[PDB]
């Protein structure tokens, strides 16, 4: 099955803190509405980074 | 895995839905940083004693904006539309 | 304090390159002399200080929507309390400076003295026609002036007096539209934001180029200088001013280009106040 | 103040008016350091009294960290035969924290340690062991001919 | 700081961080809060006052005395006389409003009969006694001559490269 | 004129201006602008091609970016005085060749004429301006009730010292006795307010 | 209008500044300004990065 990730996969890039503030960044993000692979012991690949959800 | 670097990183929060992933925004915290070196191209899971989905990151700029307290409210993904 | 970050041995380097300093503090100092009178010329043609009477016969007409207020911040009125209220402060005490060298001076005039020289002419149109330009202020009753002005354009004077109350509601009516218009539209003052966000974008640019390597081997002076030796560190050194001088040299540049258009626009507003509002 | 007035106009009359002449500072004083708080010896040593290198081809890395680094020591011995330091300096090495360090050993003849260099090209330097266009932290060759010789 | 170096006032630090940041900042790289790496609090920078200065002279031929402003500075660290646009060391304070010669700022100028510092008067001030069933006609007349100088042109320069 | 000074002040402004800005682009061939030397005689004769072209390199660089600066900066100043000169040509043909009526363009008043002056780089204008004074406020009246009639002024205003109405121009007090060959009717007065019976 | 030439002058100034700079703008690129070669390719192709 597969499953549409909407807004899914942000994280904190750097450990700087910043407050009220818009920051453009360039980083390996998960493009925002991907499709996600709904899975149920099968070896994966690695690409560059993988993100990992559960339920 | 960046340039002999292994980072990892984490949520946790409650859900009201039973079928995929909610439609909602929050950050997330970075845990463990291992100063490893070696490469990884695959990887497998590992029970114990259900489903999980499975994504690949690409690079990419997002624009992302921040609130008085110092926390991610939301952002957008430059290459889009 | 720009190119040399608190330092010594920048400072000493950059005597080399002869004076590329005294034509930008002189450039920039002669902008902002001139910004005042800008503002001088405009409001201050007016000799004495006219305010109105206590009797408001005015034949029908109310001036109350823009006559000074004096239960107000700033006795202003309505209008000019809509109209800053319609424009996007640093104004309670000295706070007014930046690390990099960049600073804000208060303009000459406070604004409330602009509103008293707006008041003081409004007052003197109002009571004393267009008189009070030439010589001395003489008075005249609203409606024969009125009757007075319509001989202007050609229409004679018995109009006025057999149809004043009409005149009048028209008027009111009419000051009442403009009120609900600027209370309910905010888009009219596109004229005056243009200039604040340009004047804010070239300063942001201005300050968003610190941070350039320009070919050196880091954007910040104190770890150059905290890293290299001084028979070489002098290498990395230069490749550093001659960008934060073109820098500030293409800002000057263009902030004299564009106060020159301000100052055109003032001298259209001057000669406008001048014979629109004292004349016909 | 009316002479630094007169010094900035280069003149010695001045009219009426208001001048610049300069700027003021307040000057700081009682510098402060801060620093961690860990004091462990670090293993430097161990990397120059390893009896035993490797090839080029296949050259010994070591990662280095949570380390109170001493350069002074190392510097101030007169038995290193070249010791061009590139990218910051030896004398201001005590001076500086880094967050880690990668050794890298092996050997080699003679006439190739001139070729351990950014922006050059040769044999070894492009088909053994290749340096960034960056920088290197800096290369340190030292005779031993009683150990492979 | 481990390697960063500035200079400033440290002051106790409100903002909280997370357990996982190591120094805080602002728009265009100003670090503005930094955790010492000994006792593990938060403080925060910001570097001391510094601005320039003027003089205000009524002129040599005049007078050998000035004044001295310091621009966009607490005078509390530096009679003196609090303005909005600085500080000013030298010239008294009157609460007399006359007609100024040398603008300082902020509706505060200053001017010489020593060196008095005030706000400037707007003009004089006077009422129209205005009423519906009166008016004012002139009985006499002057002629006034007026000048005015106005610029035309300037030295014309050429310039040569070789 | 002759006594006081300090009445030319724009004129001086402007020469003093291109003075100082002249004063300062020759003030600049003196730098050494990181090279050993500031003249190029000395170099030339000291050294060999090889580094003496990295000399000379460095020296026309920094010439020339302060020659374009300078003529950027003239450029803009002469801008600035061909407004100056475009405004004082309409100003003469204006208020010299016939009668201004746009108020405050040419004097403070009621314009009569103007005299054109010559000036080392400029021109002078004398203003002939006409100024009302000696005032005197009386009682007024919009229009005049006779026989049923109202009656307005052609030109002129109703004025009374206190027994007697005139008609009087706005500008100077001349008064007149009221006839029907200076003031016209129109319909009956009942709606007009501040009729006066006479 | 029709038979008197150079009646229409200015704008046949503004016409012939504007094209006068754009034609002394595009000729600047074949400048040397103290380099090798003006061409980038061949100067690439030339020599090693440093
Ligand atoms: C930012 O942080 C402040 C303070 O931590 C938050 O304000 C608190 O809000 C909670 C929930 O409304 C209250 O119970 C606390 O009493 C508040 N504390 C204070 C000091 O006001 C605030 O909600 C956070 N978020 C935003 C957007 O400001
Ligand atoms: C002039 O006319 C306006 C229009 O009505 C008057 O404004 C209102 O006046 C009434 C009468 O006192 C008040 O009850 C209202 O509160 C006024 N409106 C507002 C928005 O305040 C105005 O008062 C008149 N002025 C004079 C001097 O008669
Ligand atoms: C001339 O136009 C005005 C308005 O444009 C007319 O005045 C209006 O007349 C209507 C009908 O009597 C009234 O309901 C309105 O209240 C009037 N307006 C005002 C502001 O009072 C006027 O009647 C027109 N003239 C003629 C001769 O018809
Ligand atoms: C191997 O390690 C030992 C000890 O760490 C080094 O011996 C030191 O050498 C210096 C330089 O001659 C002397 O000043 C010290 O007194 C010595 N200390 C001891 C405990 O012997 C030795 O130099 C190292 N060898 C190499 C090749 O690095
Ligand atoms: C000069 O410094 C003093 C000391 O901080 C200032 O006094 C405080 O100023 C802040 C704002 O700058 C106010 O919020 C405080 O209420 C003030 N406290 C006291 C006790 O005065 C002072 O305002 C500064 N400026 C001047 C002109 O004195
Ligand atoms: C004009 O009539 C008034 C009536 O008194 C006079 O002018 C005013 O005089 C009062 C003093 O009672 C002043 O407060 C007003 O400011 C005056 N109004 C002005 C100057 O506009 C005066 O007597 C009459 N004018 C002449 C020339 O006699
Ligand atoms: C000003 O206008 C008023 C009327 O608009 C004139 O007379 C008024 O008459 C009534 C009686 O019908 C009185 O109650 C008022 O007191 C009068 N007005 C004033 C202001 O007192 C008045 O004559 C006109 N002229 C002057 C100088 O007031
Ligand atoms: C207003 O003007 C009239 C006309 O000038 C004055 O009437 C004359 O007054 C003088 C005063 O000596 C008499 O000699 C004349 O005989 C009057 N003329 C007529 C036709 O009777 C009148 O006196 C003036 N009023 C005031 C108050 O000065
Ligand atoms: C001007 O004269 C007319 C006519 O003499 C006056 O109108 C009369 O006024 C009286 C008293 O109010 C009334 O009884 C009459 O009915 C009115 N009409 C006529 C035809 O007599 C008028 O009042 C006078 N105006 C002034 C200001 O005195
Ligand atoms: C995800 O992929 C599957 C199979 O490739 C496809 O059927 C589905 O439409 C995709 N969904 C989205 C949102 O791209
Ligand atoms: C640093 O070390 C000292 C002495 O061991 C200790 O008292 C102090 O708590 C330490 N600071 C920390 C752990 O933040
Ligand atoms: C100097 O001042 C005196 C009196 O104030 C005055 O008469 C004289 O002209 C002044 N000198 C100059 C050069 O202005
Ligand atoms: C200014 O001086 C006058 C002198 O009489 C005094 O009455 C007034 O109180 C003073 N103002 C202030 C704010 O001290």
């Amino acid at each position: 099955a597969y499953t549409n990730s909407f807004t899914r996969g942000v994280y904190y890039p750097d450990k700087v803190f910043r407050s009220s503030v818009l920051h453009s960044t360039q980083d390996l993000f998960l493009p925002f509405f991907s499709n996600v692979t709904w899975f149920h012991n099968p070896v994966l690949p690695f690409n560059d980074g993988v993100y990992f959800a559960s339920t | 895995n960046i340039d002999g670097y292994f980072k990892i990183y984490s949520k946790h929060t409650p859900i009201n839905l039973v079928r995929d992933l909610p439609q909602g925004f929050s950050a997330l915290e970075p845990l463990v940083d291992l100063p490893i070196g070696i490469n990884i191209t695959r990887f497998q899971t590992l029970l114990a004693l259900a489903a999980y989905y499975v994504g690949y990151l690409q690079p990419r700029t997002f624009l992302l904006k921040y609130n008085e307290n110092g926390t991610i409210t939301d952002a957008v993904d430059c290459a889009l539309d | 304090m720009y190119i040399c970050g608190d330092s010594t041995e920048c400072s000493n380097l950059l005597l080399q390159y002869g004076s590329f300093c005294t034509q930008l503090n002189r450039a920039l100092t002669g902008i902002a002399v001139e910004q005042d009178k800008n503002t001088q010329e405009v409001f201050a043609q007016v000799k004495q200080i006219y305010k109105t009477p206590p009797i408001k016969d005015f034949g029908g007409f109310n001036f109350s929507q823009i006559l000074p207020d004096p239960s107000k911040p700033s006795k202003r009125s309505f209008i000019e309390d809509l109209l800053f209220n319609k424009v996007t402060a640093a104004r309670d005490l000295i706070c007014a400076q930046k690390f990099n060298g960049l600073t804000v001076l208060p303009p000459l005039l406070t604004d409330e003295m602009i509103a008293q020289y707006t008041s003081a002419l409004l007052a003197g149109t109002i009571t004393s026609g267009w008189t009070f330009g030439a010589g001395a202020a003489l008075q005249i009753p609203f409606a024969m002036q009125m009757a007075y002005r319509f001989n202007g354009i050609g229409v004679t004077q018995n109009v006025l007096y057999e149809n004043q109350k009409l005149i009048a509601n028209q008027f009111n009516s009419a000051i009442g539209k403009i009120q609900d218009s600027l209370s309910s539209t905010a888009s009219a003052l596109g004229k005056l934001q243009d200039v604040v966000n340009q004047n804010a974008q070239a300063l942001n640019t201005l300050v968003k180029q610190l941070s350039s390597n320009f070919g050196a081997i880091s954007s910040v002076l104190n770890d150059i200088l905290a890293r290299l030796d001084p028979p070489e560190a002098e290498v990395q050194i230069d490749r550093l001013i001659t960008g934060r001088l073109q820098s500030l040299q293409t800002y000057v540049t263009q902030q004299l280009i564009r106060a020159a258009e301000i100052r055109a626009s003032a001298n259209l507003a001057a000669t406008k106040m001048s014979e629109c509002v004292l004349g016909q | 103040p009316l002479s630094e007035t007169k010094c900035t106009l280069k003149s010695f009359t001045v009219e009426k008016g208001i001048y610049q002449t300069s700027n003021f500072r307040v000057q700081p004083t009682e510098s402060i350091v801060r620093f961690p708080n860990i004091t462990n010896l670090c293993p430097f040593g161990e990397v120059f009294n390893a009896t035993r290198f490797a090839s080029v081809y296949a050259w010994n890395r070591k990662r280095i960290s949570n380390c109170v680094a001493d350069y002074s020591v190392l510097y101030n011995s007169a038995s290193f035969s070249t010791f061009k330091c590139y990218g910051v300096s030896p004398t201001k090495l005590n001076d500086l924290c880094f967050t880690n360090v990668y050794a890298d050993s092996f050997v080699i003849r003679g006439d190739e340690v001139r070729q351990i260099a950014p922006g050059q090209t040769g044999k070894i330097a492009d088909y053994n062991y290749k340096l960034p266009d960056d920088f290197t932290g800096c290369v340190i060759a030292w005779n031993s001919n009683n150990l492979d010789s | 700081f481990n390697g960063l170096t500035g200079t400033g006032v440290l002051t106790e630090s409100n903002k909280k961080f997370l357990p996982f940041q190591q120094f805080g900042r602002d728009i265009d790289d100003t670090t503005d809060a930094v955790r010492d790496p000994q006792t593990l609090e938060i403080l925060d920078i910001t570097p001391c006052s510094f601005g320039g200065v003027s003089v205000i002279t009524p002129g040599t031929n005049t007078s050998n005395q000035v004044a001295v402003l310091y621009q966009g500075v607490n005078c509390t660290e530096v009679n003196v006389f609090q303005t909005r646009a600085g500080c000013l060391i030298g010239a008294e304070h009157v609460n007399n409003s006359y007609e100024c010669d040398i603008p300082i700022g902020a509706g505060i100028c200053a001017s010489y009969q020593s060196i008095i510092a005030y706000t400037m008067s707007l003009g004089a001030e006077n009422s129209v006694a205005y009423s519906n069933n009166s008016i004012a006609i002139p009985i006499n007349f002057t002629i006034s001559v007026t000048t005015e100088i106005l610029p035309v042109s300037m030295t014309k320069t050429s310039v040569d490269c070789t | 004129l002759s006594s006081t000074a300090s009445a030319l002040g724009k004129l001086q402004d402007v020469v003093n201006q291109n003075a100082q800005a002249l004063n300062t682009l020759v003030k600049q061939l003196s730098s050494n602008f990181g090279a050993i030397s500031s003249v190029l005689n000395d170099i030339l004769a000291r050294l060999d091609p090889p580094e003496a072209e990295v000399q000379i390199d460095r020296l026309i660089t920094g010439r020339l970016q302060s020659l374009q600066t300078y003529v950027t900066q003239q450029l803009i100043r002469a801008a600035e005085i061909r407004a100056s000169a475009n405004l004082a040509a309409t100003k003469m043909s204006e208020c010299v060749l016939g009668q201004s009526k746009r108020v405050d363009f040419c004097g403070k008043g009621y314009h009569l004429m103007s005299f054109p002056q010559s000036a080392p780089h400029g021109v002078v204008f004398l203003h002939v301006t006409y100024v009302p004074a000696q005032e005197k406020n009386f009682t007024t009246a919009p229009a005049i009730c006779h026989d049923g009639k109202a009656h307005f002024p052609r030109e002129g205003v109703f004025v009374s010292n206190g027994t007697h109405w005139f008609v009087t121009q706005r500008n100077f007090y001349e008064p007149q006795i009221i006839t029907t060959h200076n003031t016209f009717v129109s319909g009956n007065c009942d709606v007009v307010i501040g009729i006066v019976n006479n």
